């Protein structure tokens, strides 16, 4: 028997031994996420200790196989995945130590209260009281208060525990053959060895810039749109030549700008194409949003959804009866079991984001014929992208009053149609910069070149430079703002937003001309298109086990990331704002601050 | 006398799918009214004969196999198959002459548990000749290594189990699975007036 024969035999072992225990592991996981309990949370340790001592133990009998003899594609990916010494490549106590900070990162981050210097019997954490400000108040002073309570008191806690993360996880990827923890991430992108698709973690850096800077010209004309109105909500307060401070940006750390709607509405005249109130008032249920959303798989030549799906999903808060989590998540048990999670409220908002989770069941409903090492995207930005497709298409106009929600005398005006693209240029291009910028800063902390003395020095030169943002308040080294958000104090890459982002619309614009669609890209309803259906079901089930960039081109029909299919989404903004600037300076100097 | 068809469908325990158990029967009037009259298989496709002419039809003896496979092996109960049961745990030969019949058993066989008494053999050297059955239990050279009685690396036990747990898949779910087969021969049972 060959090394290859014997590493094929170890992976079939593996794939019916490995099934058993992720279902186990997954099932009490998702006997705590929907029942706190101090019996499921132990429960749910146990079982994710056995499987994580399951893998540990594998990863070294994977490594019995050296990978230099495989020529199968499929086994040789798969034995590269299990092989991943990752965190076992450290000491006892310095991993040891490493699980101990990525806990207590993860509890000040969800357990940070600040407290109110005018009535401090109240004290709020980051939901619901820190958010509900940073989206709803309109007080410079109040708005400044909640964004840099959250960054001198968790973001201050951090700090220190955020030096000795990067020192620590640094060891890890260097020890695993790694340039820093930066060449760690990029290297979910990376493809070694297939001739002509090949892709280097380098190459990640590279495009994902080169694609930015031809970003950066919307960008700044939505930017100097979005200044302009900001300077009539806080008037003396914005210089209009100067970046926006980071206060004013619609959340915690403007990651999105959508709370500016109400300030930055084209046309506020207009009826918003918002049917809360047709979905409240037609006593629509939590049952109706998600069997409505299984109606729009299947109308295009996808499968249903399982039995166990409707019987054993968790459809709606469970009442006071029962306390969990009320994070929307789409759940794929393994053993053919796919479940959904979400605290569903009768509201549009729940509708498209019923279509969003739903999107990544089907994703995982089709890629559960690989092997169980291949059951994933394509890469980490790739189901993200398939369920905000589902997002697109169902908030269509023509596709609400297909639905039922939306009447059918509504007129598509080209204010309408403004209304809709600044409402989604908000959200969509407005995170670009900030989360390239982030990523950025992380790179470059991971790779050494910003001093410890100089973190929040940089971190802000990038800010003002970058995405166009300005601290209201001097903040120094003892600060550590990047930490204040989710994904970089609880170990969650972040550049899959961004590769999602540009995933997603070339997607949709292929899927919408294999549809055969006409008009405005942004004005494409999906439904009852079985072709373009299994066009991207072609992609769907491919798993992991093809290359991303193979992967992509079954769907596309290219080799790398693009952005002109975003930029011609936001084409009838785009020459729309260049005119809204036509009074009205584009760009910013980096060098205003909002005090002296 | 009724042929005890019941016997080998109503049964209590099923066996494991690669330590399955055939049951020989002979003269006797074989009533089909049960089979045919009844919506209530999973699957029930045929092969060699037809479903409903089989009543008027005599044979030598009739072998009845019986077992347990998931839903989704369910498939390889068919002539010519090279699935994981086909070829290490139930193989029927290209010339089968019979019918196929399965049901869900979610309800008895799968539990909270899991339910790992059902069992499939994963590792074998060669495939099954068909209508063969292997109740081995020896431990699978699968490198080059001498086992020595002893499993780990390169020797992998070659049984391996469900973990039917009644919150799986159509696929992943239990199905008893019965299997008629039809002897022919120039020798002098089994008819239905
Ligand atoms: C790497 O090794 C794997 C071994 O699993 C190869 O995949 C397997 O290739 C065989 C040969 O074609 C496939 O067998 C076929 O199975 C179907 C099942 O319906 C049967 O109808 C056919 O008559 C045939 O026996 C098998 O399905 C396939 N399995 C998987 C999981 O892909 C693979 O081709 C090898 N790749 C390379 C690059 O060497
Ligand atoms: C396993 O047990 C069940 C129930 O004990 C058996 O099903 C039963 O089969 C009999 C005969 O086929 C059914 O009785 C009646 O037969 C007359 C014949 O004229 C027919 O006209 C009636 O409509 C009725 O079918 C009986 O209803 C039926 N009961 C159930 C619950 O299905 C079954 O035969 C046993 N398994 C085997 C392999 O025999
Ligand atoms: C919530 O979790 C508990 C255990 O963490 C589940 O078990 C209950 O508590 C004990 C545990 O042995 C049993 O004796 C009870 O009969 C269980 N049920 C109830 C209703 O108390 C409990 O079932 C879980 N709740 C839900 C709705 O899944
Ligand atoms: C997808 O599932 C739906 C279930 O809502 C199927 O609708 C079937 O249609 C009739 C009319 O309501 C029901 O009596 C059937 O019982 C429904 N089937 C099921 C399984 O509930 C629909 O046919 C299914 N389509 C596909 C392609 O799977
Ligand atoms: C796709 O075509 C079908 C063809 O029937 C349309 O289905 C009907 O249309 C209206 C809403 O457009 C519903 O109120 C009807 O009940 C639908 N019929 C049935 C039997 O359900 C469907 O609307 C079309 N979808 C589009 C154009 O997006
Ligand atoms: C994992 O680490 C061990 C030493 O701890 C080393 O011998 C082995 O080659 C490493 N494997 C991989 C895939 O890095
Ligand atoms: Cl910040
Ligand atoms: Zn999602």
């Amino acid at each position: 028997s060959t090394i290859e024969e014997q590493a094929k035999t170890f992976l079939d072992k593996f794939n019916h031994e490995a099934e058993d225990l992720f279902y186990q592991s997954s099932l009490a996981s998702w006997n705590y996420n929907t029942n706190i309990t101090e019996e499921n949370v132990q429960n749910m340790n146990n079982a994710g200790d056995k499987w994580s001592a399951f893998l540990k133990e594998q990863s070294t009998l994977a490594q019995m196989y050296p990978l230099q003899e495989i020529q199968n594609l499929t086994v040789k990916l798969q034995l590269q995945a299990l092989q991943q010494n990752g965190s076992s490549v450290l000491s006892e106590d310095k991993s040891k130590r490493l699980n101990t900070i990525l806990n207590t990162m993860s509890t000040i981050y969800s357990t940070g209260k600040v407290c109110n210097p005018d009535n401090p019997q109240e004290c709020l954490l980051l939901e619901p009281g820190l958010n509900e400000i940073m989206a709803n108040s309109l007080d410079y002073n109040e708005r400044l208060w909640a964004w840099e309570s959250w960054r001198s008191e968790v973001g201050k806690q951090l700090r220190p525990l955020y030096e000795e993360y990067v020192v620590l996880k640094n060891e890890m990827a260097r020890a695993n053959h790694y340039e820093d923890y930066g060449d760690y991430w990029r290297g979910d992108y990376e493809v070694n060895g297939v001739d002509g698709y090949d892709y280097s973690r380098g190459q990640l850096i590279e495009d994902v810039e080169h694609t930015f800077e031809e970003i950066k010209p919307l960008y700044e004309h939505l930017h100097a749109y979005v200044r302009a109105k900001l300077m009539n909500a806080y008037p003396s307060y914005i210089s209009p030549i100067g970046c926006l401070p980071a206060h004013l940006l619609g959340d915690m750390w403007g990651r999105f700008w959508t709370n500016l709607y109400s300030l930055t509405v084209p046309f506020g005249q207009k009826p918003n194409i918002d049917v809360t109130d047709a979905m409240v008032d037609q006593a629509w249920d939590a049952q109706r949003i998600f069997k409505e959303a299984e109606k729009f798989f299947v109308s295009v030549g996808l499968p249903n959804m399982t039995q166990g799906f409707w019987e054993n999903s968790m459809l709606t808060d469970p009442g006071n009866v029962q306390k969990a989590v009320c994070h929307p998540t789409a759940w794929d048990l393994g053993k053919g079991d796919f479940r959904i999670l979400m605290c569903t409220k009768v509201t549009m908002d729940d509708f498209l984001t019923a279509h969003h989770e739903m999107g990544h069941i089907q994703y995982d409903m089709a890629y559960a014929a690989q092997p169980f090492l291949l059951r994933n995207g394509a890469n980490e930005g790739f189901h993200e992208a398939v369920g905000e497709i589902m997002s697109l298409s169902a908030a269509t106009p023509k596709h609400l009053k297909s639905i039922g929600l939306l009447s059918p005398d509504f007129q598509e005006d080209n204010e309408t149609e403004i209304n809709f693209l600044l409402k989604q240029a908000l959200t969509i291009v407005g995170t670009l910069p900030f989360t390239y910028m982030l990523e950025k800063w992380r790179w470059m902390v991971f790779k050494g070149e910003i001093p410890k003395d100089q973190w929040m020095k940089k971190w802000w030169e990038m800010k003002r430079e970058i995405v166009g943002v300005v601290e209201p308040v001097p903040h120094d080294e003892t600060y550590c703002d990047p930490a204040s958000l989710f994904h970089v104090s609880n170990d969650y890459s972040f550049i899959r937003y961004y590769t999602r982002t540009l995933y997603q619309f070339q997607f949709q614009e292929a899927l919408c001309q294999a549809a055969k669609h006409e008009g405005p890209l942004h004005k494409c309803d999906i439904s009852n298109s079985t072709e373009a259906g299994q066009k991207l079901f072609n992609m769907l089930r491919l798993g992991k086990s093809e290359p991303w960039t193979l992967a992509l081109e079954n769907v596309v029909g290219a080799k790398n990331m693009n952005v002109r299919p975003l930029l011609n989404y936001f084409e009838p903004l785009f020459t729309w704002l260049k005119d809204q600037n036509k009074n009205s300076f584009v760009g910013w100097s980096t060098d205003w601050s909002p005090y002296a | 006398n009724l042929c005890p068809f019941g016997e080998v469908f109503n049964a209590t325990k099923f066996p494991s799918v690669y330590a399955w158990e055939r049951k020989k029967i002979s003269n006797c009037v074989a009533d089909y009214s049960v089979l045919y009259n009844s919506t209530f298989f999973s699957t029930f496709k045929c092969y060699g004969v037809s479903a409903t002419k089989l009543n008027d039809l005599c044979f030598s003896n009739v072998y009845a196999d019986s077992f347990v496979v998931k839903g989704d092996d369910v498939r390889q109960i068919a002539p010519g198959q090279t699935g994981v049961i086909a070829d290490y745990n139930y193989k029927l030969p290209d010339d089968f002459m019979g019918c196929v019949l399965a049901w869900n058993t979610r309800n008895i066989d799968a539990t909270s548990t899991g339910n790992y008494n059902y069992k499939y053999r994963l590792f074998r050297k060669s495939k099954l000749k068909p209508f063969e059955r292997d109740i081995s239990t020896e431990i699978y050279q699968a490198g080059n290594k001498p086992c020595n009685g002893v499993a780990g690396s390169n020797c992998y036990s070659p049984l391996q189990s469900y973990g039917f747990r009644p919150t799986y898949g159509v696929g992943h779910q239990p199905y008893r699975v019965v299997v008629l087969s039809f002897e022919l021969l120039n020798a002098p049972t089994v008819c239905g007036p």
